[PDB]
């Protein structure tokens, strides 16, 4: 059902609930607590983006300077645009329990892209590392402002293989 | 290779469990065995944000 | 402005040009409205979330069961109401007078708001702490969020914005 | 008062800078204000089930 909205790309959405939903919990693992850690990163993507983003220029101020990254509005928003990109495939790895369509239509070729536009990849793997360490600590709901309600319990198998897609990602930019 | 369209998987999960009740909430997909409980995936074009952006550029210094 | 006010079905009034310079030159401190307005209305999100979160952690009786606030049903419906009265300040600002706020947003508030049984100091409480963030954003002087624009003094502006405010708690 | 939770969602635009997207152009004339507008629409608040439950969850941390 995923797999169709994915490869349509055409906006509809599909919607996966009842005996559909029982299924799809039972062939991913953790299912239940898989549901609560997607929700950890969805439910905070705009937090995640731009505290990442943030974090990365306020390390280095040259990345915002003339001839710089994020130099003016536009370079900017494309930064936070693609960051955010990354955050939602490395959110349906989460749901789905596996990195294919993250590598395939995400990241596959994206080095030789972000290359020949001199995209800097020393902040791109730190804004990606950034939205790591936020995404494991909502997932385990240990961040220090924005707590979320669930049962209580264990999430860090879920939230190592969070990391295991970042991980993915920081090793396509290079 | 990756595709260039901007466009990526939106992943939402509504649990409505405590009963609060909306248009949406029904007709949207079957619900057996999982009463209020439901992901959604679309595929949408990810939007400049020019708001976020100024915000960001003139805020980073503060944690 | 005030044909879509009237019509309230969503359809969007887009001033620029000679009806923007219009606009600017028939109210006080045109240029500087402009950015006083877009300081609360980009922050709007943070100053609701930030004030109805103050209202609860300065009084949890709220967030009690059968509270004010508690259940997910409450909680909603008073951080849309909180938006919702920003937001009609947030016009006034625009539009240099309190006309919509007073007749659209607040005429019979009051009672509504009583005969639900909506706290009267909660309210209260919500709408000082929006009326202090927006003075800081106005001013430009919030811990983290800035806003980048030419250097002087919105003083006015700030005053004529938390006059509309005063407007709010008065219903 | 009105009941329809409807409010003016004023959105203001500065784009001096240059940065342009379809929006940018054909919404009003430009003549002596390049880059500047001021939109406003009347709109349902809707009810934010993500913020109230942040709330719930979250409010004793400023
Ligand atoms: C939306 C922000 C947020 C809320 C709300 C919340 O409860 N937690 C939130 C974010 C969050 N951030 C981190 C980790 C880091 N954030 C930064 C960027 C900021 N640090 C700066 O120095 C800076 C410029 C002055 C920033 C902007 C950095 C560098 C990190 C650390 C990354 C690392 O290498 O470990 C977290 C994770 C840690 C935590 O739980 O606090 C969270 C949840
Ligand atoms: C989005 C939030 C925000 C950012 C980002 C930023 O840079 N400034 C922000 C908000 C902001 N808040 C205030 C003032 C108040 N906020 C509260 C609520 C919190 N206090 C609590 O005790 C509490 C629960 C533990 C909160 C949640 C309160 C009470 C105030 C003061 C209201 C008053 O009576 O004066 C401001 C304005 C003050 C400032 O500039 O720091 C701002 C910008
Ligand atoms: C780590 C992520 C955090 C954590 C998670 C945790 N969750 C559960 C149990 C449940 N979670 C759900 C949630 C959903 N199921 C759905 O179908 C949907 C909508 C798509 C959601 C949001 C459910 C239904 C359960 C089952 C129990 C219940 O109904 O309340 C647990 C318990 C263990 C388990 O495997 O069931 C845990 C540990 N908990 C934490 O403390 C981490 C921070
Ligand atoms: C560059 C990529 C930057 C960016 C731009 C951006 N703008 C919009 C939307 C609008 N821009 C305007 C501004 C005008 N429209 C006009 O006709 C005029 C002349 C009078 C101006 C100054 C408007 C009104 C809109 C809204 C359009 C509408 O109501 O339908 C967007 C959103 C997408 C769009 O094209 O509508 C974007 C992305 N954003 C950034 O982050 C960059 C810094
Ligand atoms: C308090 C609000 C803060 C402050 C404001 C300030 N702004 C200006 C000058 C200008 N602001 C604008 C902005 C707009 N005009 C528009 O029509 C629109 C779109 C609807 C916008 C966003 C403009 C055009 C100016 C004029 C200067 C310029 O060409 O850029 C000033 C300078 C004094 C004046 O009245 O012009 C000030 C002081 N400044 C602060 O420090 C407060 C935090
Ligand atoms: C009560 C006012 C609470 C609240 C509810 C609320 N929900 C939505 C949107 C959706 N809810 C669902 C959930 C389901 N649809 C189904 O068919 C099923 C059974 C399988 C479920 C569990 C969905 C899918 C949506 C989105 C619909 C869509 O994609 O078009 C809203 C938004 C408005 C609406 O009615 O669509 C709201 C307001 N929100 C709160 O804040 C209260 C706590
Ligand atoms: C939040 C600070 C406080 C709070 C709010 C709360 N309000 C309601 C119910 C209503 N609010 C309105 C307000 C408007 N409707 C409009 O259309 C407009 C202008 C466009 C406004 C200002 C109305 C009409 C209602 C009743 C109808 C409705 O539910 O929408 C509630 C729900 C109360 C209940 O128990 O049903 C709440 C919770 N509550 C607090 O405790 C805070 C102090
Ligand atoms: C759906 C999958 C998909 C991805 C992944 C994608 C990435 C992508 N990012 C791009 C640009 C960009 N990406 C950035 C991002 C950054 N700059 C920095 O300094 C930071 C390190 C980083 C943010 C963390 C910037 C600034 C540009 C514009 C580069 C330029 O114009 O010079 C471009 C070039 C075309 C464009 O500008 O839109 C692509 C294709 N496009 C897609 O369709």
């Amino acid at each position: 059902a995923f797999s169709k909205v994915i490869t349509s790309a055409d906006g509809k959405a599909a919607y996966v609930g009842g005996a559909d939903l029982q299924a799809l919990k039972k062939f991913v693992s953790d299912g239940n607590k898989r549901m609560d850690a997607v929700n950890a990163i969805v439910s905070n993507a705009s937090c995640i983006v731009s505290d990442a983003v943030s974090g990365m220029v306020c390390e280095n101020p040259s990345l915002i300077a003339p001839n710089g990254g994020v130099y003016s509005n536009r370079k900017m928003a494309a930064c936070l645009r693609d960051a955010e990109i990354i955050l939602r495939y490395v959110s349906y790895s989460l749901l789905s329990g596996d990195s294919s369509v993250l590598e395939d239509r995400c990241l596959n070729g994206l080095k030789e892209t972000y290359s020949s536009l001199g995209v800097p990849a020393a902040g791109n793997a730190r804004a990606v590392a950034i939205m790591k360490a936020t995404v494991n600590s909502f997932i385990n709901n240990t961040a220090q402002q924005k707590k979320l309600s669930v049962p209580s319990g264990d999430c860090s198998a879920l939230a190592s293989e969070a990391g295991g897609y970042f991980d993915k990602v920081t090793s396509a930019i290079g | 290779k990756m595709a260039k369209d901007s466009k990526a998987p939106v992943v939402e999960i509504f649990d409505e469990r405590d009963g609060c009740t909306s248009a949406g909430s029904t007709g949207k997909a079957s619900d057996a065995g999982e009463k209020g409980l439901l992901v959604k995936v679309s595929m949408q074009k990810v939007g400049y944000n020019a708001i976020m952006a100024k915000s960001v550029a003139a805020s980073y210094m503060n944690k």
